[PDB]
This record gives C-alpha cells, structure tokens and sequence, in this order.
C-alpha cells in the first residue's frame, strides 16, 4: 500500500525510517490529467513490490517537500536510498516508473 | 533596537500580483529575498492558495467563468454555421468550478517552483512589523517567528467589503467564495454595481441563471458613463434584472441548502419603501477594504489614510518611512489593476537594485470590463473630457458597429459602440478611447500604446484598418456626436 | 474629336472596393458618376453580384467559413468548461455556404441601394476604352453603349490564375468557385501556398475535411518566413498534409461528381520525381492576375507594366494619362488590401471633389492571416529588418503566451508566438510587429496606429497591459533572440 | 396563385392587365429572413383573394423594377389601382399586409 504521507516533517520521517530499502516517492497534484491518471497505477505497483517503500507527496498538501526537492512538473517520481536521491524522472510514464525501480532495487 | 545583520535584503509582505513580481526582479539581481504569503479565510471559511487575489479569486477565474459565457453563446452561434447542436445544452456547474480551480491550483504551484527557481524564500504566514525593520510571521498553526530586512515591500492587497447588515456575513458570499462555491448558486442576486458585481452577473446568466443585480446609484462609478449604461442596458436586454435606487437592510435564511432559499430585505436610496425578494444566494460586490490596519505599521511609523485605509506614497512607492516601499490595491490615488501592480513591483525592484530611474506610469492606463459586451477604455472619459478641456474644444467620434461574426447568427447590431475623445485644442489629440464590443481588451491594448505614443485624429485616419475586424471602426470614424448625425446603421434587408 | 458634353464628371471601372468607395465620396460631393461593374465568369460559369472580390470571394466569405471553422472548435473547447455538450458534432456544408451566401446577397443589395441613394448611376456591364474620355460598356445581352466623361478611375482588380497545365481549368476550382461551392469539397488538395491557399485550407480542415497542401517553394512568401513556418508547423499539427518542392503538372477526372474523383500528377521542383494523389476537389491558389489587358488602355494611351500588368502611378493614383487614375490591387508596388483599396478611392475624390492634398499612406499597413491559429503584422519582418538597419542594429524581443481560454480545455501551451522588431539606432523603434493567436487581428490594429506613431520600446514597456488578454504580452516583452535565452510557457501540470 | 414578374415590361403588363382590380406586389429576397418568414403568407394570402391580383418582384432578378419602384428593403409591398401607387410599407407584418388589402379592395 502507498504511504499518504502528509507532513514536511513526515517526509524526512519517511525517508529516514526507510533505511537501506528504496523509497519510491510520487509527488502528485489532484489538478494535473497524467497525475491522476497514473495515480491508480503507482498504487497498484505498490501491491506489486512489497520489498520497496511507496510514498506519495501532494505539492498542495505538502508544499514543503515537494518545494525543497527542486520539483518542476507532476507527476515527478523520485527514488531515495538511504535518504539520498539516488533517482528521479517526471513524466506520467509507467513503463519508466516500474522499470526505474527495478533499476534500483 | 536594530538587528547586527538583516536575514534578508528585502522582505515582502504579501505574496501577490505585485509581491510576487517584485519578488523575482529583485532575485533577478542576486538580492535576499522573503516573500510572506497569507490567506486570512472569508467569514464561511474559504481560502485559497498562493498568486493573490487575480490568481485565486480575481482576474483568471472571473475571465475563464466569462469565457464559460461566451462558449455558451458559441454553442448556438455555431448552428447557423452549418454545425448540428442540439437545440437547448445544459451546463454543469461543478465541472466548471473543477475545471477553474484545477487551473487555480497549476498556478499555485507555478509561482512556488519560480520563486525557489530565483532562490527566494516563502513563507505561508501573515507577516507584521513589531519595530523597526522587523516582522512578526503567524503561520496556520499559531507558530511566530521574528524576521528582520534592510527593506521591505507592502503588498497586502484588500478583501471584499461587507454592508455590516444582519445577515450578510453568514448567508452572503463575495467574489471569495463564488470561484470555488460548492454547489451552482441558483437563482442569484448580486448586490453592487462594480465592475465585479456586473461581470460575475453576467457569466452567471450567461450559464443560465436567474439573475438580479441591486444598485445603490449609477453603474460603474468611475468609467464613461454613457458606455456604462449602454453595458447595463444590454444586460437588461439579454436576462439580467435591475432593481435601482436599492440597498439591502437584511438577509434572512429562509431554509439552509446546497444551495439554500435566502430572503433578502432591502430599502430605497431616497424613501423608506421596503421591498423583499427571495433568492438561493445572494453576492456583495460592494467594494473591497485595504489590508493595511493589521500588519503594525504603526510600530514603523508608515503613515496611511485613517480614513480609506489606502496607503500615500511617492512617485518611486516609498512611504514616509525610507526603507518601507508600498504597491499594488493599497496605494492611495494609482490603478487598481493586476498588470499594474506588476509593472510598479517590476520597476521598484530594478531602481533599487539595477540603478534604473524608470518610473511606473499610472497615466492611461487601459482596462477592460467582461461584461457579456465587453468594454474596453483607455483615457478620460467623455465627461471627463470637457472638465479638463471644455465641452466647446472637446470633439467626440463615434460609431456603431456589427461584428461580421454576428451576421450569420443574425443577431445583435446596432449594439457594438466605438468611440473617441478629441481634444480640439492644437492637434486633435486622441485623449480618450472607449470600445464595446468582442475582445474588447484585444481590441484596446495596442491603442493604449499609442495613446502612450500622443496618437492624434489625423494620425488615426492615417492607419489603414484590418478587414474584417472590428477593430478597424477606428480608423475611420468621421461622425462626430456634435453633428447629430445618425450612425445607426440598417440591417440586413436594408 | 471630343464630346461636346461629357456624359459623366467621373466614370469608375470597376465596382469593387475601391470603385465604389471612390464612387461614393465623388458623389457626396455633387459629381454625376457612374460606376461600371460587370463580373466575367469562372471557367466553371460562377458569377456573382455587386460588391467585388473581397464581398463576394474573398475577405468575407473566407472570414465567414474561419469562423465555422473556429465554432467547431468553442464546441469542443466548451465540454471543458461545463457544456454537456456532444462529443463529435457533424458539421452541414451546404448550410453553410447557404448563410454565407445570404450574408453576401445582403451586401450586394447594401451597395446597390448606397449608389442608388448618393444619385450614382451604376451600370451591370464590362467596360472598354475605345478613345479620349470614351469608354464602350457591353451588358448581359452583349448590348454595347458608349460613354464620355471627365475623368475615369481603373478599379478593375484581379481574377485567379491557373496553372497552365491539363485538366485545371475543367476540373479544378479556384477561391472564386468554393465559397458558393454546391456541393461539400470532400478529401481536398489546395495547391499553392499564398495567404488564400492557407486560410482556405485551414478552415477546410477546420470544418473536418481531409486537407492537402502542394508548395512549389515558400509558405506566404513576402512575410517574415519564421511566422510562416510556425503557420505551417501548426497547420501540420492540426492534420493538415503537405507536399513540398512540388507542383502540378496535370490533373485528370478518374469520374464526374459533386464531388467526384479527380487524380492529380505533379513533378518535383528540382527533379525528375513523378507522385499522384487522388482527389475529390483541387483547388488552385497560385496568385491572380490583373485585369488591366481587356479594356482597351491602348486606345487611351495609359501605359502599365506589360509583364506583370500592374499599372504604374504617381502617389496620388494618377496614370501617366492626366485624367485617368487608378486604384486597388492592378497598382504597381502598392498594398493589394480591400481597406487600402477604400482609403486611396476616398483620399482620391476627396483632392479632386474636396480640395485634400492628404495622399493614401502605402507605408506599414497592417494584414492579418486567418489560418487555423491567425497571424497579424505591421512594419518590417525580421529578415526585412536586418537588410534595412543591419544584423547588429537590431534586437528581436519575443515570448510565448497561452491564451487564457485554452487552460480550461487544456491544449496548445507555447503555440501563439508575440514578436517585435526593434531598431537600436537611437531609440529602439518598434518598426515591426508580429503575432501569432486568437484574434490576432484584433491585436494588430490599435498597434498599427502605435507604429504610426512611432512607438519605440521604451514607450511600448511604459503602457500598462490589460489583463487578463492575449494581447498584453506586447507590453513586458524583455527576452531577445540574441540572448539566445528560453520562452516556453508553463502547462496544466507545469 | 402568385405571378413572379420578370421583367419591366412584364411589369408594366401586370399593371396594365389588372384594369381596376387592386394588385399587391412583393418586393422580395432569397437571402432576407424577414422576406422568407413572409413569403408563405403571402403565396396563401393570394389563394384567399382571389379579387386580387398578387405579384412577386425578386430585387436581385428584377434590379430595374426594384430601383423604379424605389425599393430599399424587404419585405416591401406596393400596392396599385389602374396602374397607380395607393398603398405601401415595408415589413414583414402578416396582419398589417392582410390588413392593408383589406382597405385597397
Ligand atoms: C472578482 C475580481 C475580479 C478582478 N478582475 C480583474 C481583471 O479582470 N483585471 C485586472 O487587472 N484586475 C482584476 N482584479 C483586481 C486584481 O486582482 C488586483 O488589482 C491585484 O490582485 C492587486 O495586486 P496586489 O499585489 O496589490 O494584491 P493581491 O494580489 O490582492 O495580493 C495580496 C496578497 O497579500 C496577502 N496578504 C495580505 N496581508 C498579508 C500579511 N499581513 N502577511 C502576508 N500576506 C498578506 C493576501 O492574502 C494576498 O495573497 C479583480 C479583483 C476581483 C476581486
Ligand atoms: C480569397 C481572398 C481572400 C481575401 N481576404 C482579404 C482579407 O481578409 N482582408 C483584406 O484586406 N483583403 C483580402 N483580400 C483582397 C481584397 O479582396 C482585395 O484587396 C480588394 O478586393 C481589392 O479591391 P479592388 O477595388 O482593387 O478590386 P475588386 O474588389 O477585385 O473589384 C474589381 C471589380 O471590378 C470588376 N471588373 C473587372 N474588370 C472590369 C471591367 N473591364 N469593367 C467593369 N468591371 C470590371 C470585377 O468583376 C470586380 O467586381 C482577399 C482576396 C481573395 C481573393
């Protein structure tokens, strides 16, 4: 299941709570089309990959994270590793999502 | 008494039209900037994210629900074009309100990622000064925090005004709450005869429904006068009912709802007949107030007009205190426009960090209200004219005109008005602009320009129009309103 | 030798838009005039009634049928903000040409009722010099008559010009055939890529046709060419086909219909390379020629350039014949513009009729283009730009704007293109202008006005923009071309 | 029924031809609205009167007769007796027009 996180101070929580394990991160807006209609997906992927930690960032309710990681257009996936960004990519591509996860997993 | 080091050279209070455009010029040169943005809720709780009152509750959602208008329109303009449209098309509220709001809220973000983009720092909490180059930032949860800047840029703008009426506050929405409101308002009344109190009845009938603007006097107080009537009268043509010389005393819940049934009680400007009315929602689009009463600017020293709330300032936006600067709705005697607040922002920034000495310019500055017909002006009014000239040097061209888009649809001619002032006096300079029609603001811009240019009667006979476009009236106007003359053009069979 | 009397003070050649506007102000000031107008059929037999090229195949219809075209689109664009409207509407050809047909017939009749009202005698047939202020005019019935007069004005214009080549001229139909047009073009290839073969096109597409576009070369040759690629680059984008570095050198009907099936064999410009296509409808817009070869200047002596068969004058339309002027599209390096053709017939009657000494101003007449996404312009391209002042001498200032009418249906962000030409030579004078969006024209003429003035940039920041509008874009331009730096807009999602 | 006059002389024939008895003509247009709502009224005006004489003049065919007669808009009706203008107005008011045959019989 996908972690709603939904607080800046939550977000490093999150991070740091991870550890080792790749925190997959879908920093997502309710008013973006391709947001939404990769929503669904990003939720199913993460039934799919149980050993990966999935989080989603609304910009709007967090407007903290998604500030302070320098993000552009939605959606954005960004892949953290030991609470370092170690992978990122915008688009609502979900052939680049599953596949950039199994690069870092 | 005064901070060893300033965390900032420069804090804006207020994170919109101006602010935020002041914001990024100053960036632009390196500068420590802090814009604080903060959206004190309307009374039924509504708020909105960062980009100011035109972003969230203004310019862009107003022009879009407009367009909603003018698309309805379209549908059956399209008909006559050979296209097969069902007779009648309903048109669904909520999916509008979704669509404006999703629009609302890509801005949002759009001014977050360019501020950090120039390195400037925001802060989603009301600022205040407590003294001398320091502010106090309250944010959402009651969390203070002092800050201090070498400068700082009030930009706070104002919110909707109230006629402190039983009722109005807890039953009454503003232009706050109609961008986003919940649920289609229904049958409306719209109390005011603003720019905002016109235009908002105007797409709301545009959509379909039923409604009623309450004046308190003349309409558009403010603009010529004769294109003001000639708007109301063509609103009063096309659905929308006046009731004049009125002003609301109460307003009473009649049955709460989605929307509700509300009774409105309201009395003569000039006896006390009472007449009551019952509505689904009513709108005040009274006025708006300065914010300027609670940022402690007394602890400062900026002085403002006790009385309007409006902040003096020179011709640089300096207050009386020297590293206090002012822009935007609360200036005393400037523009209350969007692109205004933007240029003076703009310019503020680059005299103070980039050794320009460019001043903004509030003369002539061009407008556009969106009623259903649009009306563009730029200049004085015609009265206005013969105060400052004479009514004896001051000569008026003026023309009807039909949009060759209106032919087909068969409808609307003899509405359309273009008009010029002309000042005898030497040259037959073009002091005045007034248009009412389509894309009015499309339409006015670029003679803005040249008004800025000293744009004379022989220089405008000069131009060569564009055919077919209704901007082209201008270039041959030669009925003067001084002649008498008709310029009531016939129709189709002659 | 001469006539004792002269028929007629002014006799006018052609009843088109210079004609009759010539006609009219003669008139106004007591002059017998007679207006001569007679419309030679296409190949095809089409004909049609008073007014000219622009009224009846041109300006107008074109307008008319963008329009159609642009309703298709507010159809669609309207589901988004709300319009429960259906998602594939089919659009009625003959309804079409049927209203703008109607809208035409009122025009004809506008302007025989105007002659008839200014005592102007207006006379259905070809005239033809004969000798010194003696003109043969041959009606329906081929009844000849002869006419003397004072003066004479040419006002003949031009007619579309073929290729030359098998089969264009029995199954190929130019702009004078498809605005009246009985039946719907069905799958279509537009030869020839002037301003009449792109909008044409466009508004075909635009109605739901399969579009094709033949170039030989260059898209709207004598304008700035990045426009042009930006027309065509969105013209493709929006399904229209092209062809280029290719051109016709036989057509041929597979089988006769309404439409039918044509078949369309073209050579390439610079090969041996052989493609065909087939077709339901090819029309060919390659340019029109002037009607100046059949109406005996010869006898009369006014002298015209025999190769392109313009007519040379002075800057007050006079022949080299002393009482024979000429006006409108047949001029010699002038503007071929309906408005251009109004301003000179007036100008005119009024230095012969009304003591003017004011000439016809040819310099930086504003055009707007009606494709799909319309271009508007005024002053010099840029290419043009940098050959007159010099490469270093000139600083391009540009940007992208998304309408605010197309963020709710979400589609074509950093498509219209804003575009000014500044001249660095003492005080950055605006002396182009170019834009690329809605109502574009609309846009365009207040600046022409402002170009007149001779705007400068300092000028052009100084006006303040109205917001929200296309159109204000022009008043914050700061990114040149030479800083080499980006103009993308933000989309929905950023 | 309706006559379409065609010609001047066909005009002047009409005129002629109806001695005595009222004649109402129709200066009409294939592209004016007003003159199209009017033309069936008018066509079964002339089938309840048979004590008139209805005529029907096209301004775009007829140009002449139209510009004689002084026309310049449609619906136009003109109404004759021996060959005489009597009656006249312009519009495309059914009851007027009915009415303004009912007090030339
Ligand atoms: C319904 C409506 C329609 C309009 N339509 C148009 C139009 O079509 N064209 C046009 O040109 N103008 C229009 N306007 C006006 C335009 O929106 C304003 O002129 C413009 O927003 C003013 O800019 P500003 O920077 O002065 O203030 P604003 O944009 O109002 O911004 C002030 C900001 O500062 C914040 N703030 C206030 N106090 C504090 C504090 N103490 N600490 C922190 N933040 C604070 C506010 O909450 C807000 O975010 C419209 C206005 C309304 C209400
Ligand atoms: C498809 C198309 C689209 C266009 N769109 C635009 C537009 O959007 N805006 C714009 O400004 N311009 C537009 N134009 C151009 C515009 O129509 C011309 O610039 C304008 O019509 C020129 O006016 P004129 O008086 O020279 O001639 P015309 O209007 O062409 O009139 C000449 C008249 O004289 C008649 N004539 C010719 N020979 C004789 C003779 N021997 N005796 C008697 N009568 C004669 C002709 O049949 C005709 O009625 C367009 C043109 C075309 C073809």
């Amino acid at each position: 299941s996908v972690k709603q996180i939904e607080s800046k101070t939550a977000f490093q929580e999150a991070l740091d709570a991870a550890g080792d394990k790749l925190v997959v991160v879908d920093f997502s807006a309710t008013w973006c089309g391709p947001s939404k209609m990769i929503k669904p997906f990003f939720h199913s992927l993460s039934e799919k990959y149980s050993n990966v930690i999935f989080l989603e960032v609304d910009v709007d309710d967090c407007q903290d994270v998604a500030s302070e990681c320098e993000v552009k257009s939605m959606p954005t996936f960004q892949f953290f590793k030991k609470g370092q960004k170690v992978g990122e990519f915008s688009g609502a591509n979900k052939e680049k999502l599953e596949a950039t996860i199994n690069e870092l997993v | 008494d005064l901070p060893k080091s300033y965390d900032y050279d420069l804090i804006i209070i207020g994170g919109g039209s101006g602010g935020l455009a002041a914001a990024k010029e100053a960036a632009q040169y390196g500068k420590k900037v802090m814009v604080l943005d903060f959206v004190t809720p309307t009374p039924l709780g509504t708020r909105w994210g960062l980009g100011g009152t035109c972003v969230n509750v203004g310019c862009i959602p107003k022009k879009l629900m407009h367009q909603a208008a003018l698309l309805g329109q379209a549908l059956q303009d399209s008909r006559n074009y050979g296209w097969k449209v069902e007779e009648t098309v309903k048109h669904d509220w909520d999916r509008m309100i979704e669509a404006v709001q999703n629009h609302i809220g890509s801005l949002n973000w759009g001014y977050r990622v360019a501020l950090r983009e120039k390195k400037v720092v925001y802060e989603n909490a009301y600022g205040q000064f407590i003294g001398p180059h320091r502010i106090k930032a309250t944010n959402n949860k009651g969390k203070e925090k002092i800050y201090s800047a070498e400068r700082f840029l009030i930009a706070t703008g104002e919110r909707p005004r109230y006629l402190g009426i039983p009722g109005d506050k807890e039953y009454c929405i503003s232009s706050d709450d109609l961008f986003s409101l919940p649920y289609c308002p229904g049958k409306t009344l719209v109390v005011g005869a603003s720019y905002v109190a016109l235009e908002c009845a105007g797409f709301l009938a545009g959509i379909g429904l039923d409604v009623t603007v309450m004046v308190r006097s003349i309409l558009l107080r403010g603009f010529d006068q004769d294109m003001a009537n000639k708007i109301g009268e063509h609103m009063e043509e096309h659905g929308i009912k006046f009731i004049r010389q009125f002003v609301p005393i109460k307003v009473e819940q009649i049955e709460a709802g989605t929307p509700g049934r509300l009774r409105v009680v309201a009395q003569s400007t000039n006896s006390e007949e009472i007449i009551e009315g019952e509505y689904n929602t009513v709108m005040l689009a009274i006025g708006r107030d300065a914010c300027t009463r609670k940022i402690g600017l007394e602890t400062v020293g900026v002085k403002i007009n006790e009385k309007t709330g409006k902040i003096p300032v020179t011709d640089e936006e300096q207050t009386n205190v020297p590293y206090i600067y002012a822009i935007g709705d609360i200036l005393e005697d400037k523009v209350e426009l969007t692109p205004v607040a933007i240029q003076a922002g703009r310019l503020l920034a680059q005299r103070l960090y980039a050794g320009s000495t460019v001043k903004c310019d509030y003369e002539n500055v061009p407008t556009t209200v969106f009623t259903p017909l649009e009306y563009g002006a730029c200049g004085l009014s015609e009265e206005k004219a013969v105060e400052k000239f004479g009514e004896e040097n001051i000569e008026v061209y003026h023309s009807y005109f039909w949009p060759l888009e209106w032919t087909i649809p068969s409808r609307d001619n003899n509405k359309c008005y273009a008009k010029i002032i002309c000042n005898t006096k030497d040259n037959e300079r073009v002091v005045g602009f007034h248009v009412l029609g389509p894309n009015a603001g499309e339409v006015t811009q670029g003679f803005a320009a040249a008004l800025k240019c000293g744009l004379t009667k022989k220089q405008l006979d000069s131009t060569i129009g564009i055919h077919p476009v209704c901007a082209e009236v201008f270039t041959t106007l030669s009925v003067t309103k001084r002649s008498g003359a008709s310029i009531l053009q016939a129709g189709s069979c002659g």
